[PDB]
């Protein structure tokens, strides 16, 4: 067998988009702009227009519901006592900092700093968000200062005061640790913590291509919209791209051909543009769905799924917001500095075999003990620790060995 | 009206444009609700952070997230 | 156009993953490698469910013989029936009809 | 209380998809054909392809 | 329609990675996720286009 | 919230009075002594 004598506390961050710029565009404005022969020509078509408007509100109303789902999930706003004895661990860079405008945080500021990159058209609006970056900026320090001094009570129901070191410690004992490693160990993986954090920093402020998904879905919206526009200036076989030269340099009768070929491409441009939209918009509701269940189950409590919120042995998790998406710091241990022992399935004493509740056999290569399955913490096998059942002439691998009654010494000396 | 300046909305029903109650939000032009200085929770959605509701008439506050709390926290609580 | 990763390479990733589960456990999914006979794994296995360690330990070659005849069976299941795959094939019918 | 008195061991199967053909189309090689006149015609529908 | 199509190849592709991650990697305690019963351990094989 | 006496049962026994931070002097009963005192 191989077992760790030693541990790491390990960061990491994940970067999720949730939202999406909100757009409308006018069909009748779009297509004909300023000419009533156009409009009426296009009275004979239907309802073309009507189900593009509706589908681009749809999409816009999606934006608002998506954010209001990954944020708006505290009750209330906690705050964090003016005092900050938190057993060591060491959480500036991620709190709100007020002296600076705008309550946002050291990181927070990275983030929003690292990404930057239209105008106003014949037709194209854009609506601004619900919610501003201030409210967003609140909500995610609300869950921060609940997460830091509650723990995971606040989200099932009212928040209950808990010292952080005994948080920490229950925290490890979720993972298969018992609660002797953190507290004699309380001032190396604070240290460990502090190294991490501060590394996060130095990581994503020299290099920008971190938050490549946020930069890819803003330029392809960008790129589709400057295509829409650009599709103005075609003549789809007629004379000219322009309404105004067609109607001064022909009469109407053979005019109403080239507009008619104007307007069937400038409808087929319009709906494949509301096509590709609705497209996007469903991925990026998948993408939102997968941050709100992150948020609910990884900062809201510890998680047991594999590889679901980092990379180890989930500690805690910590949310940041970006731009148009959300930004996980998880905390995971990791074992470490393993060392190679020999092991035995059960321990045959007075022809009975014994088995460990809650560890494993080794030795040392003389002497047998029973340890923790994730960290090395040798103890004499006593009766305390193992129980027994049948004989041992049926389990493969039993070794000969002797377990400890501590009750005889006492009721031998003492008779 | 949206993303428009208050003052030329009545140059391009005439009495829902007059210069009685004129708010100039970020969302654009709102005529006919009063603005207050009260925060509540969100009834409809207006924009920007700006929400409207009917309370006698009708008005127009500032969104609301939630009500405030201090933990009592403490390292030995 | 041919996918970058050819089917031997794939071949090898599922033969790194099969030998890293017989041979580790699931410690190889945290950090590196930590060897375990395997079964003390399964009776770790089992104390996941609820079920003791002496139950493994005290009926280990009936449970060898019962998993030893479920491999057995899963490929004569394979081999006989006449279309087991299904949603792999299906898929690709429906590419195919679409390009006609 | 009804409690079991022995057990079994059972495998199965789940079959699922990953990925699919990666195939390529051009337009004018479509559309046209090594033809001039048709895409010199084609050039006056935008950027569709 | 071959866009759409795709995105359901990337939906399921997505739930073959979850269910490689939770269930070759450790034992799962979701029901019904990886098999009917309790579960014990899977190990992968892999298909032409799967 | 249900208090019980702090016993050598409810509790492990593991290392010393000085690694750990907040320690708090008290304690721990012993189940065995009354009737080791009771029958020699
Ligand atoms: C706890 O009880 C021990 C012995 O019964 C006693 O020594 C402790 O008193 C003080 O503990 C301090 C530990 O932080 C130690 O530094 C100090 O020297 C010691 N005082 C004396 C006179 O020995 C008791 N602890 C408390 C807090 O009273
Ligand atoms: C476990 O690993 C830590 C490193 O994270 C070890 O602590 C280091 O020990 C060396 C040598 O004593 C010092 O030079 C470093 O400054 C220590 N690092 C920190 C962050 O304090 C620790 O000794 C290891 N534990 C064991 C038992 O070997
Ligand atoms: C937490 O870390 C921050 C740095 O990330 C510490 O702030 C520094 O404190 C030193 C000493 O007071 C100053 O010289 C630096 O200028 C500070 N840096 C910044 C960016 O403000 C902070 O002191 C740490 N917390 C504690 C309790 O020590
Ligand atoms: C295995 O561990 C045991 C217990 O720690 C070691 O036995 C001790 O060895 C030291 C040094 O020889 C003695 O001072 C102690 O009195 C021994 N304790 C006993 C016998 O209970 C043993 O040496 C180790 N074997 C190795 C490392 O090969
Ligand atoms: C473990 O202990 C058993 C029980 O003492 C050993 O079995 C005995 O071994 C002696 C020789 O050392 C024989 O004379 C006896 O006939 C054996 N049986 C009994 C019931 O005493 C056994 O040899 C020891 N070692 C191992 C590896 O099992
Ligand atoms: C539990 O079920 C197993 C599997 O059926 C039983 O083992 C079988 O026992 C019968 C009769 O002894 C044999 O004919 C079979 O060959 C055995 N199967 C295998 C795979 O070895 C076992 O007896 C059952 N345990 C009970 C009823 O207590
Ligand atoms: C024991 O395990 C170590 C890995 O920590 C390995 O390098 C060593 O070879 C092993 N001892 C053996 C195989 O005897
Ligand atoms: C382990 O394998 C060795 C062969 O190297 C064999 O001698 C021994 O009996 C085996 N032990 C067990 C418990 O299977
Ligand atoms: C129009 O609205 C903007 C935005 O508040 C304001 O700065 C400006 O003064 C207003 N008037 C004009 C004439 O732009
Ligand atoms: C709201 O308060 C501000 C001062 O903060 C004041 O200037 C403004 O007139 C107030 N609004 C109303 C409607 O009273
Ligand atoms: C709590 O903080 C106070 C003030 O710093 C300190 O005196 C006390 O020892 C601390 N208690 C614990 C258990 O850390």
């Amino acid at each position: 067998i191989a077992i760790p004598t030693n541990f790491t506390i390990s960061v990491t961050t994940e970067i999720l988009p949730v939202s999406m710029t909100k757009t409308s565009v006018d069909c009748t404005m779009y297509i004909c702009g300023d000419s009533t022969e156009c409009s009426n020509l296009l009275l004979q078509y239907g309802s073309f227009c009507t189900q593009l408007n509706r589908a681009l509100t749809g999409i816009a109303v999606e934006q608002d519901k998506n954010t209001q789902e990954v944020f708006a999930q505290v009750k209330q706003i906690y705050k964090t006592p003016p005092i900050k004895d938190f057993g060591g661990f060491n959480f500036s860079q991620i709190l709100p900092d007020p002296s600076k405008p705008s309550k946002r945080s050291f990181i927070e500021d990275l983030l929003f700093n690292k990404v930057t990159l239209a105008q106003k058209f014949n037709g194209l609006t854009v609506l601004p968000p619900l919610l501003t970056d201030e409210m967003i900026a609140q909500y995610t320090s609300a869950l921060l200062a609940g997460t830091i001094t509650s723990g995971w009570t606040f989200g099932a129901g009212a928040a209950l005061q808990i010292p952080f070191a005994m948080q920490m410690a229950y925290r490890f004992n979720g993972i298969g640790v018992t609660q002797n490693v953190l507290y004699e160990n309380q001032k190396l993986i604070a240290n460990q913590f502090n190294s991490a954090i501060g590394k996060i920093q130095d990581s994503l402020s020299s290099t920008a291509s971190a938050l490549g998904k946020l930069q890819d879905v803003v330029n392809q919206n960008a790129q589709a919209l400057n295509t829409l526009v650009k599709q103005l200036s075609s003549n789809f076989g007629a004379i000219s791209s322009v309404l105004n030269d067609i109607l001064s340099r022909l009469d109407p009768p053979e005019a109403e051909v080239q507009i008619d070929r104007l307007i069937t491409g400038r409808l087929q441009s319009l709906q494949t543009y509301v096509t590709q939209q609705l497209i996007r918009a469903a991925e990026i509701r998948a993408s939102a769905n997968l941050a709100a269940t992150k948020m609910s189950e990884c900062v809201l409590g510890q998680s047991k799924r594999v590889d679901f919120c980092g990379k180890g042995y989930h500690l805690m998790s910590f949310p940041q917001s970006a731009p148009h998406g959300v930004v996980f710091l998880h905390v995971t241990y990791v074992p470490a500095q393993e060392k190679n022992f020999t092991t035995a399935p059960a321990i045959c004493h007075d022809g009975k075999a014994h088995f460990p509740r809650e560890g494993v056999f080794v030795s040392n290569g003389t002497h047998w003990f029973v340890t923790q399955r994730n960290f090395y913490e040798p103890q004499i096998i006593t009766t305390d620790n193992t129980f027994v059942s049948g004989n041992c002439d049926v389990v493969i691998g039993i070794v000969n060995n002797t377990v400890y009654d501590p009750l005889q010494p006492e009721l031998d000396s003492f008779k | 009206y949206q993303d428009v300046n208050c003052t030329e909305v009545p140059v391009a029903w005439r009495v829902y444009s007059t210069g009685s109650n004129v708010f100039q939000t970020r969302a654009g032009c709102l005529i006919g609700a009063e603005h207050v200085n009260n925060s509540y929770e969100c009834d409809i959605p207006i924009g920007a952070g700006i929400c409207a509701s009917y309370q006698q008439s009708i008005i127009a506050y500032t969104m609301s997230l939630g009500a405030e709390n201090s933990v009592a926290y403490s390292n030995n609580s």
